[PDB]
């Protein structure tokens, strides 16, 4: 599960 | 690498408010998104205000496909050699763990591995997934008119078959089973009329005009 | 192989917006899909909205079409060898049963496959029957009016002549057949003063200020 | 017959 | 061969909706058409919805064209050495009976066979004639009201000359025939008062304010 | 003449 | 190198115009930025007129980072050698202190010094301050209406969790959480009803109609 | 030889429509025009509708320095070198008498002769003539009204400064002979209470808020 | 040498329009001209139409620069070596004396003379002072409403300060001096009890939602 | 003279 | 601290 | 002083 909710898509 | 032109992403970020989430958008989407490493993949997704209920649906269905890719492709341990690259994690495909250059020297390897085929599959299934649940219609709610015209009807019931959650089995057979019983009393004598087998082209046909 | 630009799906989007399935489209959508793969075509075809009575059709007639193909070029068992590609099938040419590498291979094979080409053929196969089926008007149903201009109603003849069905013999004699008939009686007289045999400036000019 | 009604052209 | 560009239709399209067939289409198909194979000027052609009456004056003019090529270009009957190319017979400059492989050898040959400029200018030719008939004002009519400003006459003066028919011989002395006898009586005294033998500079220059 | 009336240009 | 294109600029300025600092301006700021040096870098900053506040800010946030790349990457006095380049300070990213000429020297050596993507970094580590900071709503604020569908609930939670401050850790329980709390009593009954455990398809999916 | 792009001649048109004979539309032709042959040039003239006045005197002109080529640079009778290229004559470089084949083999021999830059002398030359005198304001009549901001009285004395004919040894010393005579009493004593030798930066910001 | 695409000139010549002598030009400017020649520099001020004004005070500022290059980089007399170049004068950088094969020449010789960039140079440091003194607004008149929200008073602020003429020691110490001290009382008693070295950050954040 | 009135800018 | 307040992004 | 009042930028 790399994409995480209310975070930009890719990661930090 | 050359990198997203303003005329793709500007096309793909008012394609997202024109027809929001309707069955063309994701063609449109694998278009633009052509050759495209996970990191552009991940900017085409970022650019895209609100509709967040379904982006967020979107991060969960990429999730569950990264998982599967982690069980099927299991990693192994060990220093790389200086010739060849690591293996891609379901992370890496995400564009998450990967840098731009590692997504490049996947997609430009011999033999090569297409991160970006393989996310933009995850992504473009995510958002099957969205169009069809966004639907609020179903194939049986399609009858013609009384005075509605065989081809008006005809268009809706594709348009609501397209876009139908269902299955693939119940697509195939839809014509067959709902399009002659769901039509108005009068232009169903007249299909009723011509033999099973007819084709669209000479059911439309017979009851034009009408 | 290089993607459809933004512009190109931007473009063929808009003007299946605009002229329908009228007569031009055709062109232009040929124009659009220029060597274009067979998965570039399905794209294409994909991001219309609507119009989904017609774009069946069109799947008929592209299954058609593949089924006269598997039955004209029969498929062969064996390995393919190392320096050459297996043979496309009717789905393969379509993009159904073939991936965009296949495609390509087929395109720029020696000798090539236009896999691309013999597809496109298919669809404005499909694409010419809806044009001419949705036309409303009959070549017999265009008559000058008591005050219309004569370019007009020329230009209202052939109009109709471009999109009706009939055949290519009809077109052919239409000209000698219905124009100088169905034209007013004030202009009927000119005409008939010239003889048979005059070209379409002659007659125009001829009934030039009426 | 490649293509089918509701699908996407191409197939799957 | 490289293909007709999305934006090359859409103002090829847009400028025959805007201007129709006023004289300054034509040098803008002539420049959107440049290095244009015999097909894509049958594409141009094609993707013109509405005119169909000019647009069959335009096939007549082009089939009298390619009648005169065949009877000063006859075809020799024999095989095709291995090296060399068929020549282009009436039909296979109008694209009709020649393929796009055949048009671009042509063209690229050694000699080169430039049949999309062959063809450019028999269409040219046909549009040339679309014009002038479509024009529904004779110099003749052309005369300078009792307080035309006389820039604003000469502007008509020339833009009717431009789409005039007549002849080139009667365009070069139309100035010397027409333009000062048909001013208005207060800038006619000035234009006589200045000599035969003067320039349109110093006609217009000579008449300000008036 | 190889262009038709009611047809494409460049024949079919 | 090869410059910021007037579309990039366009497209760039525009989007400041419409969108001004919501959180879909970072990932086009970085799309249309790919590949800058930091003199592009600073005239795509400098072409924004108006938001002088946040641009402030931004310069406040950069100077920060460039102190702690002076810190963590301290200078060595000496001259350069004829087939090397001179270590970049933090002015230098920013472009303050350095030319074109060293940015590309940078950006192109072996090993290359990507001083476009650390200045890239500072710049999308300051508007990321500016989206959540320029932010009015909190997550707790999020309610269901009574008659709110659940579909736009969701979409005004996500898309206030996108831009919300707090941290990485509240946003990946900020569902558990708050989701289901906060919704109405009608589709709260329904959601208890299935379980934790529960993806967001499957919790649209339950109150979909509602 | 790369043909004018549609935005280029889009461009040259639009330009015409809207700023007409205005000074700055020298410049944007001379822009737009660049490296272009004189088929492209004669191409550029003749999609403007319309000023067919402006467009006769810029013939006319052309037709005199034509004439002063031939003067100048006269022909010599006798068979061309295989290796080389007949001279052009007057026509040739308007590229009345010339091919475009010989005009890409003059602008790319060595030496080159350059016949687009020729013609577009010529060109331009007869674009300054029409463009000073449709203007319908003398450097003159320019006087600041008593409550006309000094920036707006500037303004426009120089807009017609630049569209004035008159000489550039009047141009040179019109500022000091017209500028600060003609403006209002008030700005005017703050003027003279400066000295002479006072820059334009000087006379605006002694004057600012009046 | 490539050309100023139609895009570049359309561009500018809107940006012109619209924005004016705003500060935000100047960046537009200097990227829209990369990789300029003197030519092209030149042809981008002479497409401005209007604010003639400002353009005459460019003008004196361009002359003022390349009187002191003259004296800064004098001449030397003697005939010039066949694998070199003459020196540029003043005149020569300002396209006045140079043709466009000597720019290129000095732009691409070895050493380079990038005449581009010191041309440049001299038009943005005309525009510079243009855009200052175009400003009706100092940074002492910038003082916050009693209502008016801190945001909108810190966005006039840096708005004004970023065209404020001064001096950068004024524009460095303006926020220490001016911004505290003129906001509203109750916004000032929050950032008086923040103490001195707060971010811009903080003291827009201490005072959000007043 | 090349130039023709009502002719085409570069002749026939 | 190279970016100066009131100044164009990337100093003079 | 190369650049003249009411001329083109770059001289005639
Ligand atoms: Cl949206
Ligand atoms: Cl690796
Ligand atoms: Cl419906
Ligand atoms: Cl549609
Ligand atoms: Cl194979
Ligand atoms: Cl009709
Ligand atoms: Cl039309
Ligand atoms: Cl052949
Ligand atoms: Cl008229
Ligand atoms: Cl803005
Ligand atoms: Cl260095
Ligand atoms: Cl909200
Ligand atoms: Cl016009
Ligand atoms: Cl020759
Ligand atoms: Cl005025
Ligand atoms: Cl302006
Ligand atoms: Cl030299
Ligand atoms: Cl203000």
């Amino acid at each position: 599960g790399p994409l995480l909710p209310g975070q930009s898509f890719g990661g930090p | 690498h050359q990198c997203i032109s303003p005329r793709t992403l500007n096309a793909w970020v008012k394609v997202v408010e024109e027809k929001a989430f309707s069955p063309e958008v994701i063609p449109m989407f694998s278009a633009l998104s052509c050759g495209a490493t996970p990191q552009d993949l991940n900017t085409m997704l970022n650019t895209v205000g609100g509709h967040q209920a379904a982006m967020q649906m979107l991060k969960e269905t990429i999730n569950e496909e990264a998982a599967e890719w982690d069980r099927l492709h299991p990693v192994h341990a060990g220093p790389i050699a200086p010739g060849q690259m690591r293996e891609p994690r379901g992370s890496d495909i995400a564009g998450t763990t990967s840098t731009l250059q590692e997504q490049i020297g996947w997609m430009t390897h011999n033999p090569p591995i297409p991160v970006g085929e393989i996310y933009k599959r995850w992504i473009i299934l995510g958002l099957n997934k969205i169009v069809r649940m966004y639907s609020p219609t179903s194939i049986l709610d399609i009858r013609q008119g009384p005075k509605e015209p065989f081809r008006d009807y005809v268009d809706r019931f594709y348009k609501t078959l397209r876009a139908e959650q269902a299955s693939q089995e119940v697509k195939n057979a839809a014509t067959e089973t709902l399009l002659v019983q769901n039509a108005n009393p009068d232009c169903k004598t007249i299909l009723k009329a011509l033999g099973p087998g007819a084709t669209l082209e000479e059911m439309m046909t017979a009851c034009q005009g009408v």
